[PDB]
């Protein structure tokens, strides 16, 4: 029933292929727009790339984060998802894992073209991919409680952003620092360990409170 | 007793007058708004339920 | 033994719907919550399932409260509300296969055939009409083994034949110790001796 | 005892109405004493000049901004561990007071950094932290005002406040880390003087008492607003009428 | 019925006495997100301001763009809006103009604060305000045809997401180029006239085609 | 002549003909009830009658004209109720009814909501309203409109017996004057067979 929930959520996300392309093309539009708007000088691109890439990832996951719990209440499937014989936090964990697998993993898949679109090196690309891998589950876990708070509301705008983004600010700062320190060919193993500790803390804390906020918003 | 003896000089805050007085007015005004609005709300909600109850009594009579 | 109520007070939104209801259910019952349009016969059923926290009073299940017995309670129940409870993106077959078993033909294509949906298994959901969108969640009811049926408005957008098709199965469940709590507005073709009527006391 | 009957909201209204005027008078007299003694009978700094006394107008409110967020926790957490609405209303009572205090702290910091930085706003330490605290207060405001119901709004605001309180030290250290690298800043926050450090404490006490006055009277506001129909309001308006 | 629909959409958008501040706070959230990654230097932020402000505008427009049409399907009021005694293009024009009032008027209101925050001059602030007033309605008018087709399609495709966000290329490229050319003291009216012509073309062509698309989507 | 003439309608959905060549002209002041089965086209006939769906074959005639040029006069004299209520749920009932014409002052508002059974439920938001009351808010439109043609898909759903009785009484008062109501419900409505007219689906 765990992996059945995960497979069902992946199937219903792939059946809705439409909301899966808007954040991907948003990452593409930001990554395309910034160097062509600013200029082709490579002296400043090497510093601006960690900021632009990770803010694009933050806002793309924000754009994708709306479908995580909005569609389930209107169809009434959440009232049944709470009623299967297994705890609601594990259902939350499976659904957010499907959220990362359907949208966050295309960012890792496309980060080849993102790295080649703006320079970087092989080691820079390695730190790119590893930071995105360690940070996008962190972003999804951090943004899950805001969506779980905004379920019964019909607001599909700036409120979820206001609730989520100040919580994901330190992930942004640490990941951008990791990529910037990797751009100077300095070892960034401690920064990656900090990102992994953030991922472990979010995995420990987020599914235990997202289910509680979801129970709040459904009564 | 103050470091600025003249009362005109007290308002000329050591050559940095405009920053200090801007900070003073933009601290004083938010608290004034925060008190005046939140007590006008008290008066308007108490009066709101009073003139709601008057209309409710009129409709109960009707 | 079964689903029992104790001093259910659910006054909210600056009004009171009901007070002091302590109805009990034993094995093999059939109750219908009676009221008017806007009297609160769905909040009671939602509190019965544990969706909404009660303001006062508790619901018990084998003498235990619902916030620690939740595993067996969710194992031995199904709940059909006004929302269909099915995904509108998929087709009918995997939406049914979400719920328990289905799969092989021992409980597949004939739980859908018995609901009047024979020949409509691979067709997506909203390419059917709201009545058979309800009949998907009602064909869920033919393949479950849950002892406690809770149905809000099951006879919603349902044919004149579908009423009897539901009610025969409902009574057949009522024979072999099946506790069912339905909320409905259309009259049933059942004698009043068979059905209990837990009225919402004011 | 008195704590259990504090939960009954007519009794809470009566107790709060008794508590308001004396505590407000104490707040205003302590704030006036501190402001007069500091902006008047006191010297200034050798280095900063005569704008130095903005250390008054910034430092109590700012720290109490952080302090009132801590107050949020000891409302919301208790409001989510005994499931009490009486505690959950304190979050919406203390939210816009904290937002106003944080906005005042940002304004005073931006005005005090003008003789050094040259620009009204530069990206330095502790001002980004106060801006993030302002955003957290904004999130609490928006989540409280967005819900149509009141009990669901209180429980959602409690969840959000607990999440923000848990995530706050990580932000407080990460913004400091953002200032360790990416060049630096001057020590413009709390460069104090031995002859200066006493009405700062008095103004801290005065701003605490003013915050208590504002949150008590806004709790009266929210108590009168939430129960529009219950006949204790009818008895109160019959006493008024 | 025109101004009544406009006031209705404003009534749905802003629901309480103090609720208009949320699009103002989201803007400051994005404008605090970008230097928090890229850096704290006013020189770099002055160089890269066009991308920051226009990515904020794009994210706000595309975030508020769903509620134009996706809310009205599951509610079901769009059918009776189509059955209203008034042509569909004027109804769509009212709805998207109210949507611009949700987004573009916050842009024009918070323009001096963001011009003070990310370091710019008076000429840059004037250019920013003029091009945002001339470009945010264009952003809405180009984004609404894609959403009009998207929400009313079952089978759908990733190819339907091509019509909405890939359509953003010319306006964002030209406006960011205009801001970058106005960052240094150069004449800028040549791109501003192009943006005004784009606004005239979008105002002429958007509701007429989007009404037909809305007739196609629901059947 | 009847001002609503449905001519030679053909509806093919996934290798099935719902109805082919269905034709009926509706004279003034009568009470068509479209019948059918669950899985038959008794919605895609009312929806097609409103002009929302383009017919594959045949067409709908209003006052001797087709439906693609007389839209401004056709939408002025029609009231459509669907399965979805068509009301903004975030608002209250008052502005939700004030969207549609009249309402406002007490001559047409505060009593059309009261006749539907929502007395004391006017300034409450529709989010905390019951589903029966949510549909009652949309169905209260019958007591303030002047629309001659009413097309109501499933009006008497999630509505108690007194509500159905009041709705049938109001519909009878509209039927006695000049006005055509076309409904589609599964339960038998408590009215005599003599005045109601049954246009059944043919295959
Ligand atoms: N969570 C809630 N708790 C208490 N009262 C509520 C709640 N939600 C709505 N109400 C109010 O109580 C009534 C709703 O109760 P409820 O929706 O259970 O009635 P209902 O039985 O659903 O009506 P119907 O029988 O037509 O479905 C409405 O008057 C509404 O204002
Ligand atoms: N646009 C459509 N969407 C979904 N299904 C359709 C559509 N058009 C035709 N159909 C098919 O035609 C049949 C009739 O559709 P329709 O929705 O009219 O039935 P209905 O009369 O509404 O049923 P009910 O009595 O449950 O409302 C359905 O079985 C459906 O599969
Ligand atoms: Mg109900
Ligand atoms: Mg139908």
């Amino acid at each position: 029933m765990f992996w059945r929930i995960f497979r069902l959520e992946l199937r219903v996300a792939f059946r809705h292929s439409a909301e899966i392309a808007n954040p991907l093309w948003f990452f593409l539009i930001v990554i395309t727009l910034f160097p062509l708007s600013i200029g082709p000088e490579p002296q400043l691109l090497a510093r601006i790339a960690p900021g632009i890439i990770w803010v694009a990832a933050l806002l793309s996951s924000l754009l994708a984060l709306e479908r995580l719990f909005r569609d389930d209440l209107q169809d009434g499937s959440l009232e049944q998802l709470m009623l299967l014989p297994l705890p609601l936090p594990a259902v939350v964990l499976a659904k957010v894992m499907a959220h990362w697998m359907v949208t966050g993993l295309p960012l890792l898949i496309l980060s080849p073209l993102v790295a080649m679109l703006l320079g970087m090196d092989v080691y820079g690309w390695q730190v790119m991919a590893l930071t995105l891998l360690l940070g996008t589950p962190t972003l999804g876990f951090l943004g899950a409680p805001g969506v779980a708070l905004t379920v019964g509301l019909k607001r599909g705008g700036v409120l979820l952003s206001i609730l989520v983004l100040p919580l994901t600010i330190p992930l942004l700062i640490f990941a951008t620092a990791a990529m910037d320190a990797a751009s100077m060919h300095l070892p960034v193993d401690g920064y990656l360990a900090i990102l992994g500790a953030l991922l472990a803390g979010t995995a420990t804390l987020s599914p235990f409170a997202t289910a509680a906020a979801l129970r709040i918003s459904i009564q | 007793t103050p470091a600025f003896a003249s009362w005109n000089e007290f308002f000329a805050m050591g050559g940095y007058a405009f920053f200090v007085w801007l900070a003073v007015v933009m601290t004083v005004i938010p608290l004034v708004v925060l008190v005046v609005h939140s007590v006008m709300q008290h008066r308007a909600i108490l009066r709101g339920v009073a003139q709601q109850r008057a209309r409710e009594a009129r409709l109960r009579a009707a | 033994g079964m689903l029992e109520a104790r001093e259910l007070l659910c006054e909210r939104d600056e009004r009171t719907l009901f007070s002091g209801l302590s109805f009990t259910l034993n094995a093999g019952e059939w109750v219908q919550i009676t009221g008017s349009n806007g009297a609160g016969k769905t909040t009671l059923l939602r509190l019965l399932t544990g969706l909404s926290r009660p303001d006062a009073g508790e619901v018990l299940w084998q003498g235990q409260p619902l916030h620690q017995v939740r595993d067996s309670y969710h194992q031995n129940l199904l709940w059909i509300g006004h929302q269909p409870g099915i995904k509108t993106r998929l087709t009918a077959l995997e939406n049914l296969h979400f719920y328990h078993r289905d799969g092989d033909t021992a409980q597949c294509l004939e739980a859908l055939a018995q609901a009047g949906l024979a020949g409509f298994e691979d067709i997506p959901v909203n390419q059917l009409s709201a009545g058979q969108q309800r009949r998907v969640a009602l064909a869920r009811l033919w393949l479950t083994r849950a002892t406690l049926w809770i149905l809000d408005q099951p006879f919603t957008a349902i044919d004149v034949n579908g009423v009897d098709r539901l009610t025969q199965r409902m009574a057949q469940h009522t024979e072999q110790g099946g506790i069912v709590i339905l909320t409905t507005h259309q009259p049933l073709n059942v004698a009043e001796s068979k059905i209990r009527r837990i009225s919402l006391t004011q | 005892k008195t704590l259990h009957q504090l939960a009954i909201p007519p009794r809470l209204y009566q107790i709060c109405g008794w508590f308001i005027p004396w505590l407000a008078i104490a707040s205003v007299v302590v704030l006036t004493v501190g402001w007069i003694w500091g902006f008047g009978f006191a010297p200034a700094d050798y280095q900063q000049g005569n704008s130095y006394r903005i250390i008054y107008l910034h430092v109590p409110a700012a720290i109490w901004s952080m302090g009132i967020y801590a107050s949020m926790a000891v409302a919301a957490f208790i409001g989510l561990v005994w499931q009490m609405k009486m505690a959950n209303l304190a979050v919406a009572a203390m939210a816009p007071i904290g937002a106003v205090f944080t906005f005042i702290a940002l304004v005073t910091g931006s005005a005090w950094g003008k003789p050094m930085w040259g620009t009204w706003w530069v990206w330095d330490a502790r001002l980004t932290s106060e801006l993030v605290l302002l955003f957290l207060y904004v999130g609490v405001i928006a989540l409280w005002h967005a819900f149509d119901d009141r009990r669901l709004a209180g429980r959602a605001a409690g969840i959000l406040v607990l999440i923000g309180v848990v995530n706050l030290p990580i932000i407080h250290y990460s913004v400091e880390w953002w200032n360790t690298l990416h060049q630096g800043s001057t020590r413009m926050q709390q460069s104090i003087d031995p002859a200066m450090r006493s009405p700062l404490r008095w103004s801290i006490f005065g701003f605490l008492l003013l915050s208590a006055t504002l949150t008590l009277m806004r709790m009266r506001n929210l108590i009168l607003l939430m129960e529009k129909r219950r006949p204790w309001v009818s008895e109160l308006i019959l006493k008024r009428g």
